[PDB]
C-alpha cells in the first residue's frame, strides 16, 4: 500500500472571518485512479466533502477542472499523479483570480471578453443563409487546425503575467486566439474590422511574448504563435 | 421559510438546460423575438455535448448521391419498430436543412476535394432502403464534431439578447392545476432561491448515465429534468431502454467514437478472428449498437477475454494508414494515449460495452410538446416542452442509430422554438404563480442542507450504481431483475437516513450531489421496474428468458391470414411509468406507438419485419 | 446583457466583497522563458538609466569628459577591477542585444514552439557570455 | 478607424533594427555624423521602451498622466544632453574609445 500526500488550497466564505489556508489529505494509490481529479473525487466522497471544485467530463474535453497543480496550469483529469511518494502534491486554483470557494475561481471576466470579440460568422449579405452550404477548400480548412480545438479552460490566459497585471484591459491568450480563428475563417467577410477592433494599447498590444501560454496549454495548442500572427496582420492591412 | 431569499423573475420562455438541444431552443426563441431565459448548472460550453466525437447525420449527398427517405428507413429499422414514425419523418427531412444551417453559423466542417461537408460511413445506415450497400452521410468536424457544434451554437447565441443563468441548479417545475408556469432554481453561486416564471418552459437536461457504475457520460449527466417531470406526477417513457455503446475504454470508462469502426476499424478477440463477421454477415462490425455490444458481452461469458482478468475485447487500428488517423480521427488518438496508456497507430485499444445513451425520457410529440396519459389517451401539458436526451419523442425507439442524437438536438430544439412562436406571441399574458408556490421544493432542500444520518451521499450513491450495473446489464433475467428491484426499493427508503457535512450557502457541492442523488434514484426505479415488467427482447432491452420479439402480428410469416393480438397482450408499446415520491412506489402503464407518417405520399410507412443487419 | 456590462458588473461584485485573490507568483513554476523575459526588462531599464545619467551629467555637471577620465584614475588604476567594471557595463548590454534579435525573429513569426524556444534561449544565453568576455578584453 | 496602435508597434520594430545596425556602423565608421544618428535612435528606442513599462505597471489615470509627462521631460533632457556632448565635447563614438583603453 502506497500513501500519497495532497496539500490543497482551502477557503470557506461562509465561515465567520476565515483566512485562506492549506490542508493535507492522505490517499492510498492502489484504491484510487491514475489522475489528480480521481484523488480529489476520492477525498470529496470519503475524507472531506466540504472540498469544492469544477468537474464534468473527466475526459479532458470540457475544461471545467482547470487548475494549478504543483506549478503549471493543466486539467486535473489529464494530469496523472506522481507516483514518487517523497513529494507532497500542492493543489491551487488558477493564478491571480478571485476565489469564490476553495478551488473555484470567478471566470466571469474571462467569458465576458470572449463575447466582445464576436465568435460567430459574419457575412455581408445573409439573405441566402439556411439554404446553401458555404464552400471551404481543403487547404483553407487546414488553416483552422490548432485554433478550433480550444476548450476555453482559461489556463493560458491565467498563466500570462501580463494578464495578472492588466486582467481588465488585456483580452488574454485564449480570447485573442479565437479572434484570429474567425479572422482567417475564409467564410468570414468581416476580417478587417475585427483587426480594427484591436487598435488600442491594451487589447492586443499588452502581449510581450513571454510564451507562458503556449507552454501551459493542456491541449497542446499554440496561442502565442497566433497572437504574434495577428500582430503581423495588424501592420499589413489597408484602409 | 424566512431563511431563504426568494427572487422572482419574469420571462416569456425558459429553457432549462444549455446543451446542444438547449442552445438551439434558447437562441431560436430570441431569434423569433421572445424574452428568453436560459437556466444551466454548468457553463454552456462544459455541457456534455462537447464529448461528441462521431458526427451528425444529414442526407446532403456529398460522398455519393443520397435521398433523405433512406435515412428515415434506417432509423425506424434501427428503432426496432418502437420509434414513432411521425417524429422520424420530421427529423430526417429537416436533416439536410439543419446541418446547412449549422455550417452557415460557423461550424468548421471537414472538407472533400469538392469543397463540401465531409460525410462518413457509420453503423446502422444503408442505401436504397437496406438494399444498396453502405451509406455515407455522417457530417463531422474531424473528431471534435460535438465540441465544435456546442461552440458554434454558443458563439451564435451571443448575437441575441438571451439572459443566461450560469451555474444555477434547477430544483423543480413551477406547476399549477396541470399547467406549467416555470421553474424554481437554486443559485450555487451565493445560495439564493429564484422562481423563474414564464408562459412556456423547455426541459433539455440530458441523460441519466450516472445511475450506473460504468458509463461514458459526464459526472453532471444525472438526468434531473426527468425527475422534475416525475415529481409533478407526469409519466416517463421507455426508461428501461438504455443503450450500451460497444466501444468504450476499459479503464476510466471513457468513449472512443464509432467513427473508428466507420473508417475501417475491426474488433478482435483472443482467437484473432474477426468475430463480428460470425454474428452479422452483411453489415459486420458496422451494424446496430445493440447488435455489436450483444456479441461483445457474450464473448466474455464464454471465456474469450483479452485483459488481465479476461473481461474486455480489443479494437484494432493497426492496419489503417498513419495519415488517415492524424486527419480524420485525432480526438480519439490523444484520449486513448492518456487513459489506456496505449498508442493508436500500432497498438490496439481495449474496449468494453458501457452505458452511453438514454432513448427514454419525457413523453413528447413531433412538435416538442410534453404529453401526459389521461384515460388511455394523449393529452398535451400546457406550456411544457422537451427536447434532446431528456426528452422522448421516441425518434430512437428501442435503439438509437449512431450520429442521430446530435441531429435530435438541433432539429427538435429548433422544433420546440417554432411550436412556441406559433401557439403564442411575445408579450402575451405571463401566468401568475401563487405566493406560497414551490415552497416544498425549498423544504426538501433545507433538510438535505442540514442532513444528519448514518449513511453518506457517496456511500448510498455507490450502492445504487453497483446494483444497477450487476442487475440491469446487457443481459437480464426476471429473477435477477426482481432482486435488484427490491434492492433499489430499499435504498430509496435509506434516503431518509443520509448524512451531509457542508452547511455553507455559497457553492455547496455536498448538497447538490445529494440533490442529484434524489433525481438519480427516481431515474433508477423507473429503469429497473420498467425492465422487469417488459417480457420481451427488443433493441437494447434483451431478456435471456424471453428472446422473442413480441408484436401485434407475427411479422416473421405472411400477414393478414393471421389473428391480431389485443393491446394488453403484445409488447410493441411505450412504457409510461409514474412513481409516488413519498413512499417510492412505481406504478406503470402503456400507450401505443405512432405508425403513421406526416405524409404517406411523400414518405411511406415502414411495417415491422425480421430485424438483423 | 452586453459584453461591456458583464465586465462592469464583475468588478463591482468582487471588489465590494471579502473574496481573496488566488496566489500567483508565490507558487507558479519558474521557467527559463519567464525568467529570460524579466531579465530583458531588467537590462532594458538599467541601460536606459545608464544613458540618462550620461546625458544629464553632460548638462548638469561641470568639467569636460577628458577631465573626468583623469578623475577616473583615482584609487590606483585597478589591477583587474578595471576589467570587472568594464564587464559590468557590457554584460547587460550584450544580453539585451542578443535577446532583442530573438524578439525580432519572433515578430516575423519564426521560432515560436516550445522546443525552439528552449534552444534559442540557450543560444542567447551562451552568446551573452562569449561576446561580453570577448569585448571586455580589448 | 485610424490605425495608430499598429503603426506605433511598427515604429518600435523599425528603430530596433536601426539601432542594431548602427552599432557595427559606429565601430566600422566612427565619425561626427554617426554620433547624432546613434543619439537619435538610442533616445527614441529608450523612450518607447519605458513607455511600455509605464503602461503595464502604472495603474489608474491619476498617476499615468504624470508618468508619461515625467518620462517625456527626461527623454528630451537625455537627447539634448547627447547633442551637446557630440557638438561641444568629445562625442559618444570617441568617448567609448577613450574609456575602453584605460
Ligand atoms: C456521452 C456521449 C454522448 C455522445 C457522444 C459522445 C459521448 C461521450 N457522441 C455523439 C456523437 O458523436 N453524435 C451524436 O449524435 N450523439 C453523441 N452523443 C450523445 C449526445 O451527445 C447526447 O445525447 C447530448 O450530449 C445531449 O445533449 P443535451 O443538450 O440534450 O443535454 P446535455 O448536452 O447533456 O446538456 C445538459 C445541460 O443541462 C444543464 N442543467 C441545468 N440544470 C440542470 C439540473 N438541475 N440537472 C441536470 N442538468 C442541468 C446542464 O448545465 C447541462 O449543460
Ligand atoms: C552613452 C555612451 C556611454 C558610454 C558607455 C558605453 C560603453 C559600452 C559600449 C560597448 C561597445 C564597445 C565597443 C568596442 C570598443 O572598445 O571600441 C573602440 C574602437 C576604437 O576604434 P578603432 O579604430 O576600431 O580601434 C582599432 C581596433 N580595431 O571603436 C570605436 O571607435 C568606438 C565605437 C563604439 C560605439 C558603440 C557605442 C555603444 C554605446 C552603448 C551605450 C550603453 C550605455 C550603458
Ligand atoms: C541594439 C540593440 C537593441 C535591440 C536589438 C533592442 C531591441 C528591443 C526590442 C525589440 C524591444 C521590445 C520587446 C517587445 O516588447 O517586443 C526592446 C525592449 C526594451 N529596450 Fe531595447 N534593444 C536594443 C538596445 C537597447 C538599449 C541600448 C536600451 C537603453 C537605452 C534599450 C532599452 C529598452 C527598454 C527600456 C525596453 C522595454 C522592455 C520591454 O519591451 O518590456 N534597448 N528592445
Ligand atoms: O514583469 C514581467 N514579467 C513577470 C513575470 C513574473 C513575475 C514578475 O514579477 C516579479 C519579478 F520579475 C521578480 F524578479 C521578483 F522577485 C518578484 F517578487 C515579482 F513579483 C514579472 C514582464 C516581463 C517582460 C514583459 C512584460 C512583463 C509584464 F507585463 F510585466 F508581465
Ligand atoms: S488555448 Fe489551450 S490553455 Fe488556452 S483556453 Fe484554449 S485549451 Fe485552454
Ligand atoms: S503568456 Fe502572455 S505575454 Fe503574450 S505570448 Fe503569452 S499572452
Ligand atoms: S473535467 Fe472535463 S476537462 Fe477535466
Amino acid at each position: 500500500p502506497r500513501i500519497k500526500k495532497f496539500a490543497i488550497y482551502r477557503w470557506d466564505p461562509d465561515k465567520t472571518g476565515d483566512k485562506p489556508h492549506m490542508q493535507t489529505y492522505e490517499i492510498d494509490l492502489n484504491n484510487c485512479g491514475p489522475m489528480v481529479l480521481d484523488a480529489l473525487i476520492k477525498i470529496k466522497n470519503e475524507i472531506d466533502s466540504t472540498l469544492t471544485f469544477r468537474r464534468s467530463c473527466r475526459e479532458g474535453i470540457c475544461g471545467s477542472c482547470a487548475m494549478n497543480i504543483n506549478g503549471g496550469n493543466t486539467l486535473a483529469c489529464t494530469r496523472r499523479i506522481d507516483t514518487n511518494l517523497d513529494k507532497v502534491s500542492k493543489i491551487y486554483p488558477l493564478p491571480h483570480m478571485y476565489v469564490i470557494k476553495d478551488l473555484v475561481p470567478d471566470l466571469s471576466n474571462f467569458y465576458a471578453q470572449y463575447k466582445s470579440i464576436e465568435p460567430y460568422l459574419k457575412k455581408k449579405d445573409e439573405s441566402q443563409e439556411g439554404k446553401q452550404q458555404y464552400l471551404q477548400s481543403i487547404e483553407e480548412r487546414e488553416k483552422l487546425d490548432g485554433l478550433y480545438e480550444c476548450i476555453l479552460c482559461a489556463c493560458c490566459s491565467t498563466s500570462c503575467p501580463s494578464y495578472w497585471w492588466n486582467g481588465d484591459k488585456y483580452l488574454g491568450p485564449a480570447v485573442l486566439m479565437q479572434a484570429y480563428r474567425w479572422m482567417i475563417d475564409s467564410r468570414d467577410d468581416f476580417t478587417e474590422e475585427r483587426l480594427a477592433k484591436l487598435q488600442d494599447p491594451f487589447s492586443l498590444y499588452r502581449c510581450h511574448t513571454i510564451m507562458n501560454c503556449t507552454g501551459t496549454c493542456p491541449k497542446g495548442l499554440n496561442p502565442g504563435k497566433a497572437i504574434a500572427e495577428i500582430k503581423k496582420m495588424m501592420a499589413t492591412y489597408k484602409e | 421559510s424566512t431563511q431563504y431569499p426568494v427572487v422572482d423573475h419574469e420571462f416569456d420562455a425558459v429553457v432549462v438546460g444549455a446543451g446542444g438541444a438547449g442552445l438551439r431552443a434558447a437562441f431560436g426563441l430570441s431569434e423569433a423575438g421572445f424574452n428568453t431565459a436560459c437556466v444551466t448548472k454548468l457553463f454552456p460550453t462544459r455541457s456534455h455535448t462537447v464529448a461528441a466525437q462521431g458526427g451528425i447525420n444529414a442526407a446532403l449527398g456529398n460522398m455519393e448521391e443520397d435521398n433523405w427517405r433512406w435515412h428515415f428507413y434506417d432509423t425506424v429499422k434501427g428503432s426496432d419498430w418502437l420509434g414513432d414514425q411521425d417524429a422520424i419523418h420530421y427529423m430526417t427531412e429537416q436533416a439536410p436543412a439543419s446541418v446547412v444551417e449549422l455550417e452557415n453559423y460557423g461550424m468548421p466542417f471537414s472538407r472533400t476535394e469538392d469543397g463540401k461537408i465531409y460525410q462518413r460511413a457509420f453503423g446502422g445506415q444503408s442505401l436504397k432502403f437496406g438494399k444498396g450497400g453502405q451509406a455515407h452521410r455522417c457530417c463531422c468536424v474531424a473528431d471534435r464534431t460535438g465540441h465544435s457544434l456546442l461552440h458554434t451554437l454558443y458563439g451564435r447565441s451571443l448575437r441575441y439578447d438571451t439572459s443566461y443563468f450560469v451555474e444555477y441548479f434547477a430544483l423543480d417545475l413551477l406547476m399549477e392545476n396541470g399547467e406549467c408556469r416555470g421553474v424554481i432554481a437554486l443559485c450555487i453561486e451565493d445560495g439564493s432561491i429564484h422562481r423563474i416564471r414564464a408562459r412556456n418552459t423547455v426541459v433539455a437536461t440530458g441523460g441519466y448515465g450516472r445511475t450506473y457504475f460504468s458509463c461514458t457520460s459526464a459526472h453532471t449527466s444525472t438526468g434531473d429534468g426527468t425527475a422534475m417531470v416525475t415529481r409533478a406526477g407526469l409519466p416517463c417513457q421507455d426508461l428501461e431502454f438504455v443503450q450500451f455503446h460497444p466501444t468504450g475504454i476499459y479503464g476510466a470508462g471513457c468513449l472512443i467514437t464509432e467513427g473508428c469502426r466507420g473508417e475501417g476499424g475491426i474488433l478482435i478477440n483472443s482467437q484473432g478472428e474477426r468475430f463480428m463477421e460470425r454474428y452479422a454477415p452483411v453489415a459486420k462490425d458496422l451494424a446496430s449498437r445493440d447488435v455489436v455490444s450483444r456479441s461483445m458481452t457474450l464473448e466474455i461469458r464464454e471465456g474469450r477475454g483479452c485483459g488481465p482478468e479476461k473481461d474486455h475485447v480489443y479494437l484494432q487500428l493497426h492496419h489503417l494508414p498513419p495519415e488517415q488517423l492524424a486527419v480524420r480521427l485525432p480526438g480519439i488518438s490523444e484520449t486513448a494515449m492518456i487513459f489506456a496508456g496505449v498508442d493508436v497507430t500500432k497498438e490496439p485499444i481495449p474496449v468494453l460495452p458501457t452505458v452511453h445513451y438514454n432513448m427514454g425520457g419525457i413523453p413528447t410529440n413531433y412538435k416538442g410538446q410534453v404529453l401526459r396519459h389521461v384515460n388511455g389517451q394523449d393529452q398535451v401539458v400546457p406550456g411544457l416542452y422537451a427536447c434532446g436526451e431528456a426528452a422522448c419523442a421516441s425518434v430512437h425507439g428501442a435503439n438509437r442509430l449512431g450520429a442521430n442524437s446530435l441531429l435530435d438536438l438541433v432539429v427538435f430544439g429548433r422544433a420546440c422554438a417554432l411550436s412556441i412562436a406559433e401557439s403564442c406571441r411575445p408579450g402575451d399574458k405571463v401566468p401568475s404563480i401563487k405566493p406560497n408556490a414551490g415552497e416544498e421544493s425549498v423544504m426538501n432542500l433545507d433538510k438535505l442542507r442540514f442532513a444528519n444520518g448514518t449513511i453518506r451521499t457517496s456511500e448510498l450513491r455507490l450502492s445504487m450504481q453497483k446494483s444497477m450495473q450487476s442487475h440491469a446489464a446487457v443481459f437480464r433475467v426476471g429473477s435477477v431483475l426482481q432482486e435488484g428491484c427490491e434492492k433499489i426499493l430499499r435504498l430509496y427508503g435509506d434516503l431518509q437516513h443520509l448524512k451531509t457535512f457542508d452547511r455553507g450557502m455559497v457553492w455547496n457541492t455536498d448538497l447538490v450531489e445529494t440533490l442529484e442523488l434524489q433525481n438519480l434514484m427516481l431515474c433508477a426505479l423507473q429503469t429497473i421496474y420498467g425492465a422487469e415488467a417488459r417480457k420481451e427482447s427488443r433493441g437494447a432491452h434483451a431478456r435471456e428468458d424471453f428472446k422473442e420479439r413480441v408484436d401485434e402480428y407475427d411479422y416473421s410469416k405472411p400477414i393478414q391470414g393471421q389473428q391480431k393480438k389485443p393491446f394488453q397482450e403484445h409488447w410493441r408499446k411505450h412504457t409510461l411509468s409514474y412513481v409516488d415520491v413519498k413512499t417510492g412506489k412505481v406504478s406503470l402503464e402503456y400507450r401505443p406507438v405512432i405508425d403513421k407518417t406526416l405524409n404517406e405520399a411523400d414518405c411511406a410507412t415502414v411495417p415491422p419485419a425480421i430485424r438483423s443487419y | 446583457t452586453t459584453a461591456k456590462e458583464e465586465m462592469e458588473r464583475f468588478w463591482n461584485k468582487n471588489l465590494g466583497s471579502n473574496r481573496p485573490l488566488s496566489p500567483h507568483i508565490t507558487i507558479y513554476r519558474w521557467s527559463l522563458p519567464m525568467a529570460m523575459s524579466i531579465c530583458h526588462r531588467g537590462t532594458g531599464i538599467a541601460l536606459s538609466a545608464g544613458v540618462s545619467l550620461f546625458g544629464l551629467s553632460a548638462l548638469l555637471l561641470p568639467g569636460n569628459f577628458e577631465s573626468h577620465l583623469e578623475l577616473v584614475k583615482s584609487l590606483c588604476l585597478g589591477p583587474t577591477l578595471i576589467y570587472t567594471a568594464k564587464f559590468g557595463i557590457v554584460f547587460p548590454l550584450m544580453y539585451h542585444t542578443w535577446n532583442g534579435i530573438r524578439h525580432l525573429i519572433w515578430d516575423l513569426g519564426k521560432g515560436l514552439t516550445i522546443p525552439q524556444l528552449t534552444q534559442s534561449g540557450v543560444v542567447v544565453l551562451i552568446l551573452t557570455v562569449l561576446s561580453s568576455v570577448g569585448l571586455a578584453a580589448m | 478607424s485610424s490605425k495608430a496602435a499598429s503603426l506605433h508597434w511598427t515604429g518600435e520594430r523599425v528603430v530596433s533594427v536601426l539601432l542594431l545596425g548602427l552599432l557595427p556602423a559606429a565601430y566600422l565608421n566612427p565619425c561626427s555624423a554617426m554620433d547624432y544618428s546613434l543619439a537619435a535612435a538610442l533616445t527614441l528606442h529608450g523612450h518607447w521602451g519605458i513607455g511600455q513599462v509605464v503602461t503595464d505597471y502604472v495603474r489608474g489615470d491619476a498617476l499615468q498622466k504624470a508618468a508619461k509627462a515625467g518620462l517625456l521631460a527626461l527623454s528630451a533632457f537625455t537627447f539634448a544632453g547627447l547633442c551637446y556632448f557630440n557638438y561641444h565635447d568629445v562625442g559618444i563614438c570617441k568617448a567609448v574609445a577613450m574609456l575602453w583603453k584605460l
